[PDB]
């Protein structure tokens, strides 16, 4: 059930289904040809993502999916200002 | 009044 | 409920609090990320940093490729622009000079820059910037006009459509007459191969020129061409505008029947593409309350002014010649509407907005200042005539007289002398000099007034009827000379009814100055029986007025195009 | 809650686990993504190893140094050629 | 590499996207590498320098999806007396392509067609079966 | 009026003519200035050799592509043992490229 | 009537003494000393101005000289973007 983000380089990055299903881009990714329910997990290949942006894109989806409709102040997330722009061109195409 | 309205604007 | 932010939007603020030094890179982020890093510049009150990137042609023209946020790009142009820096003559210098080296280069770059200065222009034209608009449709022009061929004779034909759009909007129309008949001849050339192009931006264009010239007759038939040359394969753009400028060439052609469904469709057509929220849909509603008033439905063309003002203000932000054209509009309506009230706070308060805007951003000598001067005028005269004090109202008719002296002068100088709205202001000033307790230059002022409108218009016109109420209105209480008073009354009633039918707003006052009149010569059968006359006027008044709002007279149209473009078209015979 | 961000080598697993939980029950859910046995694999956090025994309350971190948006890195090692290698995380990539 | 605009020949990329599309339609198998990489492929051409090639990618996809419903027709006209089960299976096998287009062409839809006369792809291949 | 560049290898005359004057009147002006007789000089136009009766106007230079702030480039060669050189009209200095600020890093 | 300013890489640009004196430097540099050059052309050496900048000077001079006190609408002089830095210091250094 555990989806497996492959960054660039090689990372993979398995996290929970539900929590990748936030963005569009890998919802439309998983939702296809390319769906492969079986081995219990589904692999998605980033070729042009970097490691340290697809950390970062992880960690938005579990802060995302943990805060939903969340009753009490809602912390910043923390993006460095080094990956800042490289987070971003990664968000649009993500769609998260 | 004394007179019509004002013409155009 | 806190909902977290978009990663998107959440990059975008850490991105622009680190645009200090990410400011080259930014310049190469695709063009929907790159627009909001500078919305979010924006939005954080950046002007300047935001400024320093929008005066670039490059930059602003991947700003430019967002079609559908262009709604927030005029936004924050129009910030710019009120910061105080000159975006838009920077913009248009750059492209100019950038052209120029081009110019001799092959034709696909040419086409490139050409397609660059469509959008720039466009957008400029579209915020305002007629005068910064101008230069760009220009340089297209010299970009249009060095290859002989079909395509750049297209491109040279939408040049001098665009070019004509911005010099009726800078009240060039001495230049415009030109731009025409350059047009014209593009257009011959391109028929001459047998190639035909769509006429009908053209003659719409025209028919606004010659409409705001005051040529009224040759506005119309030009519009009747423009109707004609309508096809289904035009872009909405053009056939709301072709649309708009025939109603306005048909209402003051007095034909209100066939400009009541041109504008109704205008508006529905602009309202379905578009929006409600769209700068092309207020310029609708501001043609469709100018129909509205022109067909005395004021307490609705008040309404429907100001559904135009808050479109253009939320859109093209505080300070721009549109938010200025639709604050004098409105602000002569209200004027229009409170006649009879007094209440002239609101009018005044629209009207010196629109003053205090265009004398920041046009020069003193502009002919579109003037008439912003006029709905002023007619209201600080006003409120002369209401106020309870005497120096008050001496000061308010001084200034009303400086008012309408300049925006004479300005009229006298573009249109030239003889033409319906140089007659305007001669009426203005009669009425002025009536309140001014002058009125032996007020019965010259409405003579020559008089004059103009009657040998220029029709004898029977809104105009000429109003003209003569005034001059009568002059003579049956002051002036004292009460054959010609009755007998400019009884045409100015005639000419109403003939118009507006019995429930014309304008005989209320006609009415009262008859009966004055009659209680200073005598005939009291006759004081009666026009007293009874002004009771079955206010009973028609009364009666048939609670009426719905003019925006909802514009529903879901059950007539489609080629139905009302068709119908105007064979009711000309 | 406290979230991780348990990486080996090139793989970077994603977890969801309460402050109350043990490392066990971390080895347990590990189970079905790796699909290798908790005597197997052990957790290194930093540089140390993690007993078996405490509990996550008291492991090393608490619930405000493993945000969501910040998790805590933990480590692992299999078991091959019948012994046990250290750990090989490496860093993510270089932000330019 | 890096998710920048990018100077990219848009024959080549194209001709892959093609490729991979033709067995994305009528439910063909194609590799979950390839799937996922083509989404890489759309962007670079939707942001691509110095014209996004956004305009172009959306040309010739209606190109081809009229190509190919035009062969899908063809093919149900040389059939007879059972042309329900054909047009049947071959509407199933669109139904599932085009669904499966318009999650591959979901950067085109969000960032070109929804921001401008147009229609999605997902709304393209539907209304092209149509017509 | 129509203004030129004589670009002799290094050497460059920015002279003027009308476009009514001849090629001659041209290889005069160069005779005037290089102190070489007509005969001796054989002008070149986008490598396309220009004869002493065509005008100018004739050749290919009008005053909308040769104006003053543009002049157009014209080959010379001069005769070097009664043998005639080819066009050697070698290149300005490339100027520093701007590079663009669009390019990615 | 005529005279060579020569360049830094050696090109001679060959311009009418009317021209050149336009700017007042070169016009400097004709009076004194610099007008000895007996040799017909009076060669002014510039052994800083490169050749790209030198000729858009030179057609800078034919531009002004021809296009001085008419009353036609006049065009501006073409200087490139790349050039502008270039043929600014020279315009300075030319008193042109
Ligand atoms: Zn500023």
């Amino acid at each position: 059930m555990y989806v497996k983000l492959i960054s660039s380089d090689g990372h993979e990055f398995i996290v929970k289904r539900e929590h990748a299903l936030t963005s569009g881009t890998i919802k439309a990714m998983l939702s296809g040809p390319g769906q492969f329910a079986e081995n219990e997990t589904n692999e998605v290949n980033f070729r042009e993502i970097p490691s340290h942006v697809l950390s970062k894109v992880c960690m938005y989806f579990t802060y995302k999916v943990r805060y939903t409709n969340s009753s009490t102040e809602i912390p910043e997330f923390p993006i460095a200002p080094e990956i800042a722009l490289e987070l971003l061109m990664a968000a649009n195409f993500l769609d998260c | 009044l004394t007179r019509n309205k004002g013409p155009a604007a | 409920e806190w909902i977290p932010e978009t990663l998107y939007n959440t990059a975008i603020s850490a991105v622009v609090d680190n645009y200090i030094r990410s400011r080259r890179d930014i310049r190469s982020l695709p063009e929907n990320i790159q627009f909001d890093v500078y919305y979010k510049l924006y939005q954080q009150g950046r002007l300047c940093q935001l400024g320093s990137e929008f005066c670039e042609l490059e930059v602003f023209a991947k700003v430019l490729r967002a079609l559908d946020k262009r709604h927030l790009l005029h936004h924050c142009f129009q910030a710019l622009m009120d910061h105080g820096v000159k975006v838009a003559s920077v913009l248009a210098y750059s492209f100019s000079r950038r052209c120029s080296y081009i110019a001799e280069s092959d034709a696909a770059v040419k086409e490139k820059a050409i397609q660059v200065g469509f959008v720039l222009g466009g957008f400029l034209s579209d915020a305002g910037w007629y005068s910064d608009a101008e230069k760009v449709f220009l340089s297209c022009l010299q970009l249009c006009t060095l290859h002989d061929e079909m395509l750049h004779w297209f491109r040279a034909v939408e040049c001098c459509v665009r070019l004509l759009h911005v010099r009726n909007g800078n009240c060039k129309y001495h230049l415009g007459e030109e731009t025409f008949k350059l047009a014209q001849t593009y257009m011959d050339k391109l028929s001459k191969h047998g190639q035909q192009a769509n006429k009908a931006a053209l003659y719409g264009e025209l028919c606004a020129l010659l409409f705001a010239k005051s040529h009224y007759d040759e506005a119309y038939k030009w519009c009747i061409e423009a109707m004609k040359e309508i096809t289904a394969g035009l872009p909405v753009k053009v056939v709301v505008d072709v649309l708009r400028q025939a109603s306005k060439a048909c209402v003051v052609k007095r034909e209100f029947k066939k400009a009541e469904q041109l504008i109704k469709h205008a508006v529905y057509l602009a309202r379905d593409h578009f929006g409600s929220k769209h700068p092309k849909y207020s310029d609708t509603l501001l043609d469709y309350g100018f129909y509205l008033l022109n067909v005395d439905n004021i307490c609705q063309s008040v309404a429907i002014y100001q559904a135009a003002l808050d479109i253009r203000q939320s859109v093209f932000g505080g300070k721009n010649i549109h938010v200025a054209t639709a604050h004098e509009d409105l602000a002569y309506s209200s004027y229009v509407h409170q006649y009879s009230s007094g209440k002239f706070d609101n009018a005044l308060f629209h009207a010196e907005r629109a003053i205090g805007i265009i004398t920041h951003i046009l020069p003193e000598d502009h002919l579109l200042l003037a008439s912003s001067k006029r709905v002023k005028a007619l209201i600080l005269e006003e409120i002369a005539i209401d106020c309870h004090n005497k120096e008050t109202e001496q000061r308010l008719l001084q200034e009303a007289h400086d008012l309408h002296l300049s925006s004479l002068q300005l009229a006298k100088k573009a249109f030239g002398e003889f033409n319906v709205q140089t007659a305007k202001h001669y009426g203005n000033l009669g009425r002025l000099y009536q309140s001014m307790r002058k009125f032996k230059e007020a019965e010259e002022m409405h003579i020559k007034a008089i004059q103009i409108k009657e040998q220029l218009l029709g004898q029977e016109d809104y105009e000429v009827a109003l003209s003569v109420g005034h001059l009568a209105s002059l003579y049956n209480y002051d002036m004292n000379q009460y054959e010609n008073a009755e007998k400019l009354y009884l045409r100015s009633i005639a000419i109403g009814k003939k118009l507006f039918g019995e429930g014309y707003s304008g005989l209320e006052y006609d009415y009262r100055g008859l009966i004055k009149l009659y209680n200073s010569i005598g005939n009291y059968e006759k004081v009666f029986e026009y007293h009874n006359v002004l009771s079955n006027w206010n009973r028609l008044r009364d009666r048939q007025y609670s009426v719905t709002d003019a925006l909802e007279d514009v529903s879901t149209s059950p007539q489609s195009t080629e139905e009302v473009v068709q119908s105007f078209l064979i009711s000309q015979n | 809650d406290v979230f991780l961000m348990i990486r080996r080598h090139k793989t970077t697993i994603f977890t969801d686990a309460k402050e109350s939980s043990t490392v066990f029950e971390l080895k347990r859910i590990v189970e079905g993504i790796l699909k290798r046995p908790p005597d197997e694999q052990r957790l290194y956090k930093d540089d140390q190893l993690l007993d078996d025994g405490k509990t996550l309350g008291e492991c090393g971190f608490t619930s405000q140094t493993a945000r969501p948006q910040a998790p805590a890195t933990v480590g692992l090692a299999f078991r091959a050629d019948d012994t046990f290698e250290a750990l090989c995380i490496e860093p993510f990539s270089s932000p330019p | 590499t890096s998710l920048k605009p990018r100077v990219v020949d848009f024959d080549e990329t194209w001709n892959k996207l093609l490729t991979t599309i033709k067995a994305v339609v009528m439910l063909e198998y194609v590799e979950r590498a390839t799937w996922n990489d083509r989404f890489s492929d759309i962007y670079a051409l939707c942001v691509a320098y110095p014209e996004p090639l956004g305009e172009r990618l959306y040309t010739e996809t209606k190109i081809f999806l009229e190509n190919h419903v035009r062969h899908l027709h063809k093919r149900v006209l040389e059939s007879e007396e059972q042309v329900l089960v054909m047009y049947h299976r071959y509407w199933e096998e669109y139904s599932k392509g085009a669904d499966y287009m318009d999650c591959l062409y979901r950067y085109l839809n969000t960032q070109f067609i929804k921001k401008n006369p147009l229609m999605e792809i997902g709304e393209l291949a539907l209304d092209m079966w149509r017509k």
